């Protein structure tokens, strides 16, 4: 219960979460369609966010 | 028959592996003795010497306390038995005494409410 | 004497400094100077604070 | 509380013990003569010389250093080096 | 404690060290001394036969049978000496038998008296360190080929050299300080 | 571990008799008071309502 | 006493043009010291 | 000590009434106590007292004037609340040093009257009980932040309760 | 390997300095810096501290209170109030919810 | 109390300007007078705590610890002036006014009337701490020691920061004086229920509850000898002091949203005392030792009788000055030896006599030995804890026993057997080392005499 499972939970998992977050949000391409895209993807999504909401 | 248990183990005589002579046997115990006798040649003439101040440093305590206080995490893979006994120990007993002290708490509540404990002389708290 | 002294007098002028600045404060905090309900009392005679 | 004993002393009641064992001869009994070789005694009557020791001078000479008292006088040194006596 | 043990034992020092056993724990289950120096002459009488049996075979069945008469046939307080493992006395006095290397951390005053006695002992550390060099160098020219390796160290084998390793057999805290 | 002790049980002596020999001369010769009534207006001072004269002094100097 | 000082291994981490190295992150490169490319 | 606040009852005593030629053991004794450990002493102690009575000094008993309590304080009005919560505590305390006596003055009187404290000894303990029922009914149920506001709602929660079941034995 | 500094022994200061006092490795320095310590420390803190505290008077009123019952159970004993009366704030002064 | 500060702050100038051969001397006797001047706070005489000024205010509950927090100043500057003389006469001077800087924080902290001025203290104490336990640490994990030391208390430390500016928009100023005399009484909702834990949580983290306390053990482990006495004597105190003036506000919830915490305290007390009873490194028991004694507190500070309150202000400083005595002879022991293992140096009393009467005394503190005030502080507790529920007796019954054994267990296994046949030749004490620790016991026994001192608020 001390060391590993106490250590696994909360220090570790959260050490963990994090870790794996910035791992998928930072592998970029560095190309600039992809990116760009993005940005599209990014007006698409608040124009409706304003239309729903209207 | 002495019966051997996890404790008072099978004594020395009484022992069949004492009895036995198999070449392979007197091979092992003649070779064991080379590795203490080794280490023991290995620790008198550090310890024996003139000249030292430096610590000796019976590195096979470091290697028992490397391996059971920072080399265990490091071989800690998640299985069953590990887990199910890994949460009755944290949770069970600490969800046990929480139904055991709300019942006695509740019961004195109540009792105070109805008016039944005494609470006598209690004039502290 | 400041030769190696003046270090020595550093702390002892922070307590000098220090009870100053705190005689300081209840200069500031004086209302109700001796108009407590407990302790209000007629200044006596030849007395023109309670407590300074 | 009782007198410390003496590389002579220690010496004596080794041969005094010896002495009463009725198989070792009490007049061919020098400590410089082998128990096993010199004597005649067998391997049981060297446990059993051991033993009286054992129970003159009250302390226990281990087995490992035991299985070699042989000499009537390894015994005197040993017994003494044991308990500290320089002469 | 002095010598050094042995890998394997031997047949011999199996049974002989059963007579020890056995006949010690004859004499606390037969206290008085009579009903002992007879008892146990009937005891010599049994390890007497089965002496020459040649029959390894047969010996080591006579060995392990014995060994659980007597595991059977034991006292459970026997009579331990009083100073050896095991007995009351043991390791009481340990804690006077301080390791001697202490000594060379007193005040200067404190060694100011006892004035003679710091005198000899620098002689016996000139003693220790004159040597290291060729004591070290017999340890090793000495290591036999490589093999079967026993705890067991060389003596001098030399005029002037003193028994290798030998500052701790000897400088040994008193055993009563 | 013996020049420690006729260090400590020195300076702990040194500044401690002349503390023993304040506190029993004072409370020899000058003495705690004695209870009274506050005599009809006398409003008296913080010093006076403590009974040790020294536990009175560092009130009326310092409190 | 050395208070531990860190050695060469623990710096290599360090190095690398992501500290937590990813699947293909990892075949990245560091940038060039110089700011200037091969190519 | 105020024979009146520390009680101590009258003493009675058996008479001397030897009936033995033997000489008492204690009465030479004591008569030694008088002389080696008493006189000397004595002496002592008096030339104290007269060294006190030269410089004698005095110290009075402050006394606190009694200002508005809680139940009348304006709400959120810190400034007299906090004089109210002071007046209270001190009080907390007044009537916790009356409960230490009747602790003490009961412990005596059932060491003056062993083997009948059963019964002599019943002087007080109704008085224990009827400060105890008291120092219960204002200051016990409280946390350690005791304050007058709860006081005066422990109170009144048992206001209700000697109106409520009064209403309702109607 | 790398350049790094061969481990650094640990000196017997107790070699040198037979006097050593644990504070420093020049002998004035370590006398000057117990005389100071042991005096500072002990001498006028665990001895003059303890007396300033020791003579703190009615510490949190514990000395007026055992007067203030006295007089109180003093007064209510003789003019038979209760000692202890069993509500404190008035009940006159409640208004309690009608 | 601003004595009780300025003068501190200066210390920092003469840390530096001083000769560097002089520069600890004069900073160690200051330090001594600047508790010396600590002391005058003591001075109460009458109910109405002090309001030294608008921020600054000194009560029976942080006044017992202002002392201590700037008693230890000299001490851990003394402690550490063996270990830090191998530096080069500016990384000193760096550890000497970080050790300074702790207390003037520290004293702050213990004396602050606003809630978020502790708040803006109470994590700022974490910059020096971390500063003293990475920079100087000698172990190689202490990086991730720092770090644990640093999140745990930090993901704990927002929430407080959210839940105080929360309640100054709900009453209109955090100001502990009114807090109190004013009417905040949460209302068991759903969200209350989770603003006392926001208040709560943060300071529980630095107090090591069962549940999060693996930071501690890492801690003082590789911390140096001036951090571990502080964390364990002054830094796990800030979360007791925070629990005492925070639970004024949320004063109805607190009678069952604790019982969580209450369970894991009583359990985790017999499961840390436990652990003791085998591990190896001497520095690792003393701190589990510290983690279950200060689970008794969580477990007064929540149960919320007059009796545990001060139980717990009374075993808090107790607790305080005998930690860090363990602490400071562990540390002669390492520095000796050269390694925390437990195992190794056996027999010490006979070649160091009078450090094993200090260690003795120590551990008789440790376990509850009675003319003491550490036991009349778990006395205490005991009593109030019964009265939540007669069985707590079991779980805090479990603890006794087993703190007897670890206790004893660090004396007989590390001053007491057969003497290490040749470790390095273990140099006879110190003066110095021997008289931290008489600075440490000497003020045990004296407080012993007149407890009502250290008795808390309530009583
Ligand atoms: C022929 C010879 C005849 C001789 C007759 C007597 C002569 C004589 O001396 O006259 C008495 C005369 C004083 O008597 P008095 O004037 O009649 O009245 C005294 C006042 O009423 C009171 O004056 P005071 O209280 O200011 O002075 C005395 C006081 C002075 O106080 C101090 O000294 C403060 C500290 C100074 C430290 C200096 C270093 O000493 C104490 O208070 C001692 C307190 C208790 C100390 C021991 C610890 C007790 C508790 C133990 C802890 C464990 C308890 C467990 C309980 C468990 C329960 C379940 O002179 C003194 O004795 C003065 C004594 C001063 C002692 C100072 C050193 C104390 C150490
Ligand atoms: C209730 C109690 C909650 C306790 C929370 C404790 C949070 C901290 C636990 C320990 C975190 C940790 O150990 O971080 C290590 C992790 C990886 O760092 P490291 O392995 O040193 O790699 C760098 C060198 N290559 O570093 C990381 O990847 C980030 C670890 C967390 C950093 C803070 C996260 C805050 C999240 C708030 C939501
Ligand atoms: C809030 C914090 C959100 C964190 C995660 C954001 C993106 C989540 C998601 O839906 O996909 C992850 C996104 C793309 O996936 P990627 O990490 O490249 O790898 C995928 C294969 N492993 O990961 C990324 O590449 C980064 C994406 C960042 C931008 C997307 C998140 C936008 C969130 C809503 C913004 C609305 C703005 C309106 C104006
Ligand atoms: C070692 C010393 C042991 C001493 C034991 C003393 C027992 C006293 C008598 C207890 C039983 C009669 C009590 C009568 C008055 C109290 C009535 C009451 O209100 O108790 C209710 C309580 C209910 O508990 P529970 O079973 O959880 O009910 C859940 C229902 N859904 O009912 C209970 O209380 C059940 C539990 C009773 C016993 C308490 C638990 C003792 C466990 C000892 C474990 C020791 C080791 C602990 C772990 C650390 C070491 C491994
Ligand atoms: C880890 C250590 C423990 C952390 C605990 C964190 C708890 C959530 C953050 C702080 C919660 C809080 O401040 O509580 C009170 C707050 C507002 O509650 P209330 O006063 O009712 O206002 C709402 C309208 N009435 O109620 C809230 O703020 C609830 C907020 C819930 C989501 C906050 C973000 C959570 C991120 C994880
Ligand atoms: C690690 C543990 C070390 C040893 C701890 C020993 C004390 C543990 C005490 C825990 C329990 C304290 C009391 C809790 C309330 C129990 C219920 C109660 O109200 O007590 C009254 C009860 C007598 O009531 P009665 O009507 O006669 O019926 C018997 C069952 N109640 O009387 C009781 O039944 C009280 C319950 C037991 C109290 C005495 C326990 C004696 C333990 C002897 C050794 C047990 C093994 C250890
Ligand atoms: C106390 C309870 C006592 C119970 C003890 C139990 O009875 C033991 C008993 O008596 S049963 C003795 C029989 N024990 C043997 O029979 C071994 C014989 N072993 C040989 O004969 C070998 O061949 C050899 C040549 C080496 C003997 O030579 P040596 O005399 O040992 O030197």
């Amino acid at each position: 219960l001390d060391l590993i499972w106490l250590e696994k939970t909360i220090p570790k998992s959260t050490s963990t979460l994090h870790t794996n977050m910035t791992t998928l949000t930072t592998n970029q391409k560095g190309l600039i369609k992809l990116y760009f895209m993005s940005f599209l993807i990014n007006i698409i999504l608040i124009i409706i966010l304003y239309s729903i909401n209207l | 028959k002495y019966k051997p248990a996890p404790l008072a183990t099978l004594p020395s005589t009484l022992d069949p592996a004492e009895y036995d002579v198999s070449p392979e046997t007197r091979r092992a115990q003649v070779e064991r003795l080379s590795i203490r006798a080794r280490l023991k040649r290995e620790y008198l003439l550090q310890y024996n010497d003139p000249k030292r101040v430096s610590h000796i440093e019976d590195p096979a305590l470091i290697r028992w306390t490397y391996a059971r206080s920072a080399n265990i995490y490091p071989n800690f893979r998640p299985t069953p038995k590990n887990s199910l006994l890994g949460a009755v120990a944290g949770f069970g007993p600490l969800i046990f005494w929480y139904y055991v002290f709300k019942t006695d708490r509740d019961r004195k509540e109540r009792l105070i409410q109805e008016g039944k404990l005494d609470r006598k002389f209690n004039i502290s708290y | 004497l400041l030769r190696e002294h003046w270090v020595h007098i550093l702390v002892p002028a922070g307590f000098v400094f220090g009870c100053y600045l705190d005689r300081k404060d209840d200069e500031k905090l004086t209302a109700f100077r001796n108009k407590s309900m407990l302790f209000q009392r007629e200044l006596r005679p030849n007395e023109e604070v309670t407590w300074k | 509380d009782a007198p410390p004993l003496t590389l002579d002393g220690i010496k004596d009641r080794v041969l005094y013990v010896l002495k009463l064992y009725d198989k070792i001869d009490p007049e061919k009994l020098s400590v410089n003569s082998h128990f096993m070789k010199d004597l005649g005694l067998d391997s049981l009557d060297q446990v059993e010389i051991i033993m009286a020791m054992e129970d003159e001078f009250g302390f226990e000479i281990p087995d490992i250093d035991a299985e070699k008292l042989m000499c009537p006088q390894e015994i005197v040194d040993y017994i003494a080096d044991k308990k500290d006596v320089y002469e | 404690a002095f010598c050094a043990p042995p890998a394997y034992l031997t047949h011999q020092q199996k049974v002989l060290r059963l007579y020890k056993r056995a006949l010690r724990h004859l004499e606390s289950w037969c206290i008085h001394r009579d009903k002992y120096r007879y008892f146990a002459c009937l005891m010599r009488a049994r390890f007497e036969e089965h002496k020459n049996e040649k029959d390894m075979m047969r010996a080591t069945q006579l060995l392990r049978e014995a060994e659980e008469e007597f595991w059977q046939n034991q006292h459970p307080q026997p009579y331990i000496f009083p100073d050896s493992p095991g007995g009351t006395s043991f390791e009481r006095y340990e804690c006077y038998k301080v390791p001697e290397w202490c000594l060379d951390y007193w005040h200067p005053s404190e060694k100011a008296m006892y004035p003679d006695y710091f005198s000899k002992r620098e002689q016996w550390k000139k003693l220790r360190m004159e040597s290291w060099d060729r004591e070290v160098k017999q340890l090793q020219e000495e290591t036999s080929p490589d093999g079967i390796m026993t705890e067991a160290l060389p003596p001098a084998r030399r005029e002037g050299d003193l028994p290798p390793l030998w500052w701790h057999i000897v400088t040994r805290p008193r055993e009563r300080p | 571990d013996a020049r420690f002790l006729r260090l400590m049980k020195f300076y702990l002596m040194l500044t401690g008799i002349p503390v023993i020999i304040g506190i029993t001369l004072v409370n020899i010769f000058i003495g705690e008071a004695e209870l009274a009534e506050i005599p009809e207006g006398y409003i008296p001072e913080h010093w006076e309502y403590y009974k040790h004269p020294i536990s009175r002094w560092i009130a009326r100097n310092f409190y | 006493a050395r208070q531990w000082q860190p050695d060469i291994e623990w710096a290599e981490q360090f190095s690398g043009a992501v500290m937590y190295p990813s699947k293909e992150t990892a075949h990245w490169k560091p940038p060039p010291w110089n700011d200037v490319d091969i190519l | 000590w105020d024979k009146d606040v520390y009680p101590e009852p009258p003493s009675r005593t058996p008479a001397p009434s030897p009936q033995t030629s033997l000489p008492n053991p204690i009465t030479y004794l004591t008569k030694a106590y008088d002389l080696v450990v008493d006189w000397p002493v004595t002496l002592v102690r008096e030339f104290i007292e007269r060294q006190h009575a030269k410089n004698r000094t005095y110290y009075y008993h402050r006394q606190y004037r009694r200002v508005p309590d809680i139940t009348e304080c304006k709400e959120g009005d810190v400034l007299c609340i906090y004089e109210a919560e002071m007046q209270w505590r001190r009080d907390f305390k007044v009537d916790q040093e009356i409960m230490n006596i009747i602790q003490e003055r009961l412990k005596a009187c059932q060491q003056r009257e062993g083997e009948n404290y059963q019964q002599n000894c019943a002087k007080e303990l109704e008085q224990f009980t009827k400060v105890t029922k008291a120092y219960q009914d204002r200051y016990l149920d409280l946390g350690a932040y005791y304050s007058a506001r709860k006081c005066l709602a422990k109170q009144k929660q048992r206001m209700l309760e000697e109106r409520k079941a009064a209403r309702q034995e109607a | 390997q790398w350049q790094e500094d061969p481990e650094p022994e640990d000196e017997n200061v107790y070699a040198k300095n037979p006097d050593f006092h644990g504070y420093d490795s020049d002998p004035v320095v370590d006398v000057w810096n117990m005389r100071a310590v042991f005096f500072f420390g002990f001498s006028i803190v665990l001895v003059f501290g303890t007396t300033f505290v020791a003579y703190v008077p009615d510490y949190r009123m514990q000395e007026w209170a055992r007067r203030e019952a006295e007089r109180l159970v003093k007064y209510r004993e003789v003019n038979g109030l209760p000692i202890m009366e069993s509500n404190y704030f008035d009940p006159s002064k409640i208004q309690l919810p009608e | 109390m601003l004595k009780i500060i300025l003068p501190s702050l200066m210390l920092l100038p003469l840390t530096w300007l001083s000769s560097p051969k002089k520069t600890w001397t004069n900073v160690t006797s200051y330090s001594f007078l600047i508790s010396l001047t600590s002391l005058t706070l003591l001075w109460q005489t009458d109910e109405n705590y002090k309001n030294f000024s608008n921020m600054f205010s000194s009560d029976p509950l942080s006044t017992p610890l202002i002392i201590l927090t700037a008693w230890l100043l000299p001490l851990m500057l003394m402690a550490s002036q063996n270990h830090l003389k191998k530096d080069n006469n500016v990384l000193q001077k760096l550890y000497i006014s970080m050790l300074i800087s702790l207390q003037i924080l520290l004293i702050m902290t213990f004396s602050a009337t606003e809630l978020i001025m502790f708040y803006i203290l109470f994590e700022a104490t974490l910059i020096p701490t971390l500063i003293i336990i990475t920079r100087w640490g000698n172990q190689t994990e202490r990086l991730n020691a720092g770090i644990y030391f640093l999140f745990y208390t930090l993901i704990g430390s927002i929430p407080l920061l959210i839940a105080l500016i929360l309640i100054q928009n709900h009453v209109g100023t955090l100001n502990l004086m009114i807090l109190s005399f004013t009417t905040h009484t949460l209302d068991a909702s759903w969200s209350n229920n989770l603003l006392w834990l926001a208040c709560m949580m943060a300071f529980l983290i630095k107090m090591p509850l069962y549940g999060v306390h693996l930071w501690l053990p890492k801690a003082h482990v590789e911390a140096p000898i001036a951090g571990s006495m502080i964390l364990a004597a002054i830094l796990l105190k800030l979360g007791s002091y925070g629990m005492i003036r925070i639970s004024i506000i949320l004063d109805p919830l607190t009678k069952y949203m604790a019982y969580p915490f209450i369970l894991l305290s009583l359990w985790g007390m017999i499961m840390t005392s436990s652990i003791c009873l085998r591990q190896t490194d001497l520095k690792s028991l003393i701190a589990y030792s510290s983690v279950s004694h200060m689970a008794l507190v969580i477990a007064s500070i929540m149960i919320q009788t007059p009796w545990s309150f001060m139980g717990a202000t009374m075993l808090m400083i107790a607790h305080g000055l005998t930690s860090s005595l363990l602490f400071c002879l562990a540390n002669s022991n390492y520095e000796r030896i050269h390694s925390r293992t437990m195992i190794m140096a056996r027999g010490l009393q006979m070649v160091f006599p009078l450090m094993a009467t200090w260690w003795l005394m120590a551990s008789l503190a440790n376990l509850a030995l009675p003319p003491s005030i550490n036991l009349m502080g778990e006395l205490f507790i005991t009593m109030s804890l019964f009265s939540w529920s007669n069985f707590t007796i079991i779980l805090m019954g479990i603890n006794i026993i087993i703190t007897g054994m670890y206790s004893m267990y660090m004396i007989i296994t590390t001053q007491r057997g057969k003497l290490t046949n040749h470790m390095i030749n273990l140099q006879p004490s110190h003066t110095r080392e021997l008289t931290l620790m008489a600075l440490h016991m000497i003020p045990l026994i004296l407080l012993t005499t007149s407890p009502k001192l250290i008795t808390g608020l309530t009583m």
